[PDB]
């Protein structure tokens, strides 16, 4: 009873059924639970449905490879528990959530490659984070990452990321993956990379990105790799540059500079609102951080906010302290401070 | 010969899970005492517990990390020998989690981050920690305690935001740098920070000087004129333009030597003042704007 | 001048340049403005600046396959005049504009293949219309498309959509575009095709992969003699999953429409609502009358809504028979309302 | 033998460009007369000009399509002869554009859709125009005038009693591609061309909707639930639906066939449900009787 146009062989203990080019539009209804190698490429599925795969706890390998899936419903996976690889590569797929990748206890081996995936749900893949040995991201649209689920992934080995917006890798990441042997961060929006385990054997491979060549790169500048096509980005006299072909010394940081401070002086008498402006330049663009009279650094919290321009704003003034507000501007070439004396 | 004695001893650390707790231990006498530490009787043996000896030989440094509740939770001890003696002190190390964190209990507002100072020059390395009572900041450079107790060193620690300023720098401080917060509830780890050290590069430096200065205009009513001003130097300054007291070009990125003002419906005479900025000088210079009928 | 890595040989007339796999940012500056051939395949190229290609009027193949380009700037390819063929395939577009391609007076080969495509401006090809022998947007996000630019490309001889989101295909397309001998529908969401041109120097429609509703309005089709391009039905559910091909004539089925929900003959005099709701396969479709004129909805003072309501300001004297009717491919329905 | 003579000849048309333009010319004699074509003397050759001859043979219709103005804009002439005789009318063509298109021009509100119908069935194809004055409706089928002049045969134009189309008695004769024509004294205009297709006569029992398992009376405590059973039965096969009295129970997108099973939640009142099955056969109904004892 095998449906039409496919391949099934149902000898023990392998039970096989290859659905490859025969145009179909669901995942065949009724097929037999004892299923272990599923196969269901170059077809035109549209959704995967939770009656898919429902009651198939002896599959092993699922490949879905080259449809149009472009939608996976909640639990649709929650049964497959002896699963170990999940293909879905080549198909319409916009986030991965939660509930859709719920009770894969066993899979090891995770390919998405050649989606559209914009979002990627943090701790997502908390079904199977001691087990997964490979997980494939390549060619979608994530611009940012659930870094902290990576970070659990200890039997993790190979990463790929080969063509994505992804801006910055978290730096804390990576500590604890010690069989992880490939990273592929080619082809995305880094503008630099974190001192992290980079150097270790390992392939880190980050060609194609709009790289930045400040004194932030100069770690890695240092280090002995063959030319991977690296390309620098900015600034303009390094535009269009290949990065080994650069020398360390031209890798250059500019000190932070305060532009627009309060003038050094600011008085409110009463409860009235006040607002201090701190616009610090520099290479790379400067951190601004404010201090309360007391030595408190002050962040994003109640009466008092601070913006990515620098300004810091507070609402219901005390007056009990009253002291030096100073403004430092942190940068990787040095600090600036632009103190303002308020009563 | 000299039996062995004291110069530093560890003392009672109260650290959280997943942090680090690091033991410092030193010791002089003749000949040179050699550092064994120990847990519960027995030379401490397990992956999380690395002990890092001095430069000078003068010690070592148990450190911990990352720290796990209750295995580490325990009674370590320090013994200093040579071949005429044998010392030791023990301390007590309290290991809490996340949900026994006391608020008081030490917490950094903002960690040390990279940073590459030239040869011979100056580099700092900030840190704000917070906590009830308020926190003492030490440093730790690659697991070892960064001595700052000589006030008149290279390497000092300015007082009161405690940051580490390293003055003339050499290849020797090329390494990983994280600030530690600790008061009478407990202690804190900041996340590592590194410092790169790069090779002198003699570079002149000349604050800055008008090297187009603004002229003095005159206008119909309402009114129209560019003005320019251009400014040189090393390191080259930011201009910018003012009326006065406050900024008359808000909101847009300093360009680099030159600005050139647009002014427009001009019914009015008065005095435009341009300002040129560096890390070496502030100048400045105005345009003296008449409406004539 | 050339850039690192690159083969560029500038023996005039025909200046040739080659970037493949050399991992450039930005389209390489300062190129020689009597390029005759530019290709830069396999690189890392983020967007389209119109600086890039300013004045490159000798320029005849432009490949910018398999790069990262989510963004063309506008009139980016306009003075290149003397363009035959263009290759965007393997990109990151999202849209295609009218001032994108602007200018490509000359452009015949056309290829926007593996892209992200999600709508095509009307008349984005008016550059190009009479001269286009090939146009391809073969894996992009496109359910909609501008058919009406479409049916204008006489020169066309090969027209591939072979994986979009393509709900319906116009009727009225196809009947000027006699050079045309490949048309790919593959992978689309069409419910159905048209009785058009369809059967006819030959020609391959290929239609797979949609998710068909197998009723009379495929009848036409099912009669045709072509071979099993394993097309698939997906409504309704008598004959999902079955194989279009597989299926005898007599199986695909109409239902006539059934007015279920009449207003039941029943205002103000002063302000406007009519419902009327029908029933069968196909999903009928629904028309109002006036007691002596044919009424017309979505308009200034009546409109009309999908599900048949009949919507502003009654006038004190135009009270008759107001009749709904509920076309359908099987048969009509009428179920008259009498209002004052 | 007998010489041509006319039995119906071309009249004036003016047509919009894009547009279609038909030449109806017929005449009869003996031997039966060819009909030619012609335009400013030379005859027609162009590829927009098709020239459809009747299955009879009585004559044939210059078809014109697309239009395009002025170079159609001339006067044709429709030459029956044979070998005793030839004889010829001629008539002139206006081709306007949009630009020219007076308010009152015939425009098609809505035209005839793609129809599929059984032998020996009646089918129906709709087509409503507009314009001022109001514009005599006809039709071409396969680009030929269907004769519906003759008020009683199988095929009949409605009037009196919207100028649809109604074909009854369906033959496979009749499969073909149809187009409205509307035309008042301002000009002309075609309709989009439908399909209407002939499939085999299906023979299916006509029974109206009846109750195979109506809803019978339940009790129940106050809050209260309860199912209720209602199915009907039929060719075509009924849709259930439910009522309180006149409002409906029932959605439209969820609408059963044959079978519905009404469900209640928080019974607090007595109360009668009105079960309806609905089919192009009938409406019947049926009540039960819900009632709240302790
Ligand atoms: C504090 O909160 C404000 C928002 O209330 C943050 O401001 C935004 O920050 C991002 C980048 O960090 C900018 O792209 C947005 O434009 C900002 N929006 C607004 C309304 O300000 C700010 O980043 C936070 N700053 C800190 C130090 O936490
Ligand atoms: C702009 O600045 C100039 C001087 O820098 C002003 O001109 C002088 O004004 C003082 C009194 O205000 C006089 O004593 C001087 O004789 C003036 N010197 C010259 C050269 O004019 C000028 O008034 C200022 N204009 C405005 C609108 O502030
Ligand atoms: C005029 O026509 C459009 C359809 O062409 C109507 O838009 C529909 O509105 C309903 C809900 O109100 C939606 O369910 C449909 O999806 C819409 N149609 C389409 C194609 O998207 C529109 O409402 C009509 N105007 C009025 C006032 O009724
Ligand atoms: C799933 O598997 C077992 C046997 O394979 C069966 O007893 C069980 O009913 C199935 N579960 C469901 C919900 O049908
Ligand atoms: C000032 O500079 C702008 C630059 O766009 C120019 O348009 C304008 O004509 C100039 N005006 C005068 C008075 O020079
Ligand atoms: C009524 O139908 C629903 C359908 O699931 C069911 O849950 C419920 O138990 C039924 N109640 C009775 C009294 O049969
Ligand atoms: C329901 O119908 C019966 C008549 O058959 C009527 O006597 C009764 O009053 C009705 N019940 C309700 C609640 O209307």
């Amino acid at each position: 009873p095998c449906p039409g146009r496919c391949i099934c062989q149902n000898v023990a203990p392998t039970l096989t059924m290859l659905c490859a080019k025969t145009g179909l539009l669901f995942v065949p209804p009724a097929i037999d639970r004892r299923v272990v190698e599923l196969r269901l490429t170059d077809n035109f599925i549209a959704a995967v449905r939770r009656r898919d795969f429902a009651n198939m706890t002896s599959l092993v390998h699922l490949t879905l490879s080259r449809n149009t899936i472009g939608q996976v419903a909640a639990g649709a996976f929650a049964d497959l528990r002896a699963l170990r690889a999940l293909h879905l590569d080549s198909n319409r797929l916009a986030e991965v959530r939660g509930d859709q990748l719920r009770g894969l206890g066993n899979l090891r081996h995770l390919i998405l490659g050649n989606n559209q995936i914009r979002k990627v749900e943090s701790a997502a893949f908390d079904a199977f984070l001691s087990t997964v040995e490979d997980l494939d991201l390549s060619y979608n649209n994530l611009e940012a990452l659930p870094w902290e689920a990576v970070g659990q992934m200890v039997n993790l080995n190979t990463l790929t990321l080969d063509h994505n917006l992804i801006d910055h890798i978290a730096e804390g990441t990576f500590v604890q993956l010690h069989k992880l042997v490939r990273l592929d961060m080619t082809s995305n929006r880094l503008h630099k990379l974190p001192p992290d385990g980079l150097f270790l054997p390992l392939t880190v491979s980050f060609g194609g990105n709009p790289l930045h060549c400040n004194c932030e790169l100069l770690w890695l500048r240092r280090l002995t790799r063959e030319d991977d096509l690296e390309t620098c980005a900015t600034p303009e006299h390094l535009t269009d540059r290949y990065f080994w072909s650069i020398p360390e010394e031209e890798f250059l940081c500019e000190p932070p500079l305060i532009t627009r401070q309060a003038g050094g002086r600011a008085l409110v008498v009463e409860g009235q609102a006040v607002s201090l402006r701190c616009r610090a330049v520099g290479d790379p663009e400067p951190v601004v951080h404010w201090v309360a009279p007391d030595g408190r650094l002050l962040g994003n919290s109640s009466r008092t906010r601070v913006r990515g321009d620098g300004t810091l704003d507070v609402t219901i003034t005390t007056l009990r302290d009253s002291g030096t507000f100073t403004c430092i501007a942190s940068n990787a070439a040095g600090e600036a401070t632009a103190p303002v004396e308020v009563c | 010969e000299t039996p062995p004695r004291f110069t530093r001893t560890p003392v009672d650390q109260t650290g959280v899970s997943g942090g680090v707790a690091s033991f410092i231990c030193q010791a002089t006498g003749d000949p040179r005492p050699k550092i064994v530490w120990n847990k519960k009787g027995k030379k401490v043996s397990n992956q999380r517990f690395e002990v890092i000896e001095f430069d000078d030989g003068s010690g070592s440094v148990l450190r911990i990390q990352p720290l796990r509740t209750p295995r580490d939770e325990a009674i370590y001890e320090c013994v200093a020998s040579n071949n005429v003696g044998e010392i030791s002190v023990s301390t007590r190390l309290t290991v809490l989690r996340e949900d026994q964190i006391p608020r008081g209990f030490p917490t950094i507002d903002m960690g040390p981050q990279l940073k590459v100072v030239e040869r011979t020059r100056t580099a700092t390395m900030l840190c704000a920690a917070s906590g009830n009572p308020d926190p003492e900041i030490t440093w730790f450079k690659d697991f070892l305690p960064v001595d700052t107790s000589n006030n008149n060193g290279r390497i000092k620690q300015l007082r009161s935001r405690g940051a580490l300023q390293i003055e003339q720098s050499e290849e020797s401080d090329q390494g990983k740098y994280e600030c530690v917060a600790t008061n009478s509830a407990g202690t804190r780890y900041s996340a590592p920070a590194n410092l790169y050290v790069r090779e002198l590069r003699e570079v002149r430096r000349v604050p800055p000087r008008f090297s187009i200065p603004p002229t003095n205009h005159e206008i119909m009513p309402g009114g129209s004129v560019n003005i320019t001003c251009v400014a040189v130097g090393s390191p080259m300054p930011y201009v910018k333009w003012m009326l006065g007291a406050e900024d008359l070009t808000p909101e847009d990125d300093m360009p680099i030597g030159r600005n050139v003002l647009e002014l427009n419906d001009v019914r009015q005479s008065a005095n435009y003042t341009c300002v040129a900025m560096s890390t070496l000088g502030v100048i400045e210079a105005i345009a003296q704007i008449t409406v004539k009928a």
